[PDB]
Parts: structure tokens; sequence; C-alpha cells
């Protein structure tokens, strides 16, 4: 999985208020050239929609799980046929659910302290949530003391400071509403927008 | 003997002899259908002589050949933009940025069609991005 966020370098944290919305958006986001999908649990029967979506895993997509709060949710994710999943805090329940499931983990860190809870638990690449409070100045800090760690921040990640947070050495990105709001022609415009975008980014 | 009359298509075309380097570039893809340098070549003629329905169906019979080439999707994006398809040129200049993210033209022109077409945002978005590439 790790190979995958260095190699498209931007997922799509996909929130939606149905299974109608979810799919249609995520399907605009793949065609855009976005091939990492993060579908939330906000939506509803949000295993529904990454079980729905398996036909893309063909094509060459990797749908996975956003918003993991609870174990209970975490099966209905793996059972749907979830490729990796993502939680904005860190749990120790999921981490050691996921570990012995075989499935990829990323969970939500903030402090230096919540990093080396997540460490300990053999995490080396974290979601840093929200990267719209710690700023990219917080993974610089962290290169020093912890350098074999990687990150994906997610939430305050534009096409204005996607440079910015690259230049820190992030691993790939999380962008929300600024890829996924919009209709099918907006949301496939603007994942082309920001591939190129970070496409600029990593030169 | 493909090579040749494209050559000579393209000699009649530095001498501004446009519509007989038309007729040279539809000699040699009647030798090789295949020749995506005549078909290119064909339609950037005819968008000159302002054929443009018909530069875009050579532009399309080139791409069809040579899928990844920018400046082809490009060049459909700025025919397709002089007929007025808007949404057709969006997608083709989008194709264009998607093959080669570092046309700093193809990102001014997708910024141009899109706010012709309304989306201010995504036009915003295109411009920004022709404007990083382009320092002038």
């Amino acid at each position: 999985m790790e190979e995958l966020f260095k190699k498209h370098k931007i997922v799509a944290v996909l929130r939606a208020n149905s299974v109608e919305e979810a799919k249609e958006k995520a399907l605009a986001v793949f065609r855009g050239g976005v091939h990492l999908i993060e579908i939330t649990f906000t939506v509803p029967d949000a295993d529904t929609v990454i079980k729905e979506l398996s036909f893309l895993k063909e094509k060459g997509a990797i749908i996975g799980a956003g918003t993991v709060t609870s174990l209970e949710q975490c099966q209905k994710a793996v059972e749907s046929g979830a490729e990796f999943i993502v939680s904005p805090h860190l749990d120790p329940e999921i981490s050691k659910f996921c570990k012995i499931n075989g499935v990829f983990y990323m969970p939500g860190v903030m402090t230096p302290t919540e990093l080396v809870k997540a460490m300990k638990l053999g995490h080396t690449i974290l979601k840093l949530f929200p990267g719209e409070v710690v700023g990219p100045q917080f993974v610089k800090a962290m290169k020093g003391p912890f350098p074999n760690v990687k990150f994906v921040p997610t939430g305050g990640v534009n096409d204005q400071n996607v440079c910015e947070w690259f230049k820190a050495g992030v691993l790939a990105v999380g962008v929300g509403s600024a890829l996924v709001k919009g209709t099918p022609e907006q949301v496939e415009m603007l994942a082309v927008l920001f591939v190129a975008k970070i496409a600029g980014c990593t030169e | 003997m493909a090579l040749a009359y494209v050559m000579l298509g393209l000699l009649l075309s530095l001498l501004n002899r446009l519509s007989l380097a038309a007729e040279a570039y539809k000699k040699a893809i009647e030798l090789d259908p295949n020749d995506a340098l005549a078909w290119l070549l064909l339609g950037s003629v005819l968008e000159k002589l302002k054929r443009l329905d018909e530069a875009a169906e050579a532009y399309k019979k080139a791409i069809e050949l040579k899928p990844n080439d920018a400046s082809a999707w490009k060049e459909l994006g700025k025919v397709l933009e002089k007929l007025g398809r808007l949404d057709e040129a969006a997608k083709a200049y989008a194709e264009a940025i998607k093959l080669d993210p570092s046309d700093a033209e193809a990102a001014k022109e997708l910024g141009k069609v899109l706010e012709k077409l309304g989306q201010l945002e995504l036009a915003e978005r295109a411009y920004q991005l022709a404007i990083e590439l382009d320092p002038n």
C-alpha cells in the first residue's frame, strides 16, 4: 500500500449523503486520474458503496474506507472489500484488528505522543489530521527525531499549499471538498487539475 | 513514398500553398492509412484553411494512432473551441494536460474555454496553473 501512496500521491476523501451520490463522485474522481479513493463512513451504507465499486478495482482503482471510528465499522469495511482502512484518530483495537486481518491501517495523529503510540503499534505511515492546524512545519519538526515516519495530511490541503506539504516531505495528501464537491464534470475536472498540480510539485 | 508525399506537403506549406499541401497529405494518407504524422499535418493545414470540422476529423484520426500526443489533443482543443464545442474542447484540453502537465498553452486555453462555459472555479484553477508554468 505504501508503494501506491508513493505512486499516485493523492487520496480522495469522499463524503456524500447517499450511495448514489458517493458512487457517482468516485467514478468522476477515478476518471480524473486519482486512483486512491477513500470512502468515508459518514456516507450512509459506506460498505455498500465500497462493494458496489468492486468493478473499478479491475480498471486499477484502490477503494478504501475512511472515518472508521469503531471496530464494528471496521469489519463492514473489510468484509465489503476495502483495501485500506483510514481513521481520523488513533485506535489501538482497530490497529490490531487490521493487523491480523491483513489490511493496511492509517490512524489519525496530531501530537508527537500519539505518533509514538502509533509507532509502538507498528505504524510508520500516519494520517496527519487536521493538517489545517499543525501545518507543514509539524512534518518538518518530526523528520529529526522520527526520520522513519511518513505522513499523509488531510484537511486544509488545497492547490495553493499542496507544494507546501510536499516540500516538507509528506508521502501523499488527502483532499476532501476541494476535489469531491461538485458535479461529475466539475469533480473530474478538479481531479485532473489536482493531478497536474501535484505533478508540478513533485518534479 | 508515404513520407515523400508528406515531405511534399510540408514544402508546399512552407510556400503557403496550403490547399495543394492538403492534397499532398491526402495522397500520403491514401498510401499509408496509419501515417499519424500525415493525419496531424493535414489537420493543421485544414485548420489554417478554416476547414474546421474536417480538421477535427483529421486530428481525431491521428489521435487514434498516437493516443498520447499532448500537442495533438491540444490542437484538437483549438479547433473544437473555434467550432463552439466548449465541452468537447475542455475534455480535449484536459487530456492534453493529463499527458503533459507542463503545457502552459493547454492550461491557459482550458481556462479560457472553462470561463466561456461558466466554470469560474475551474477556470481560475487552470489560470493559476498556467501562471505557475509560464513565469511571464
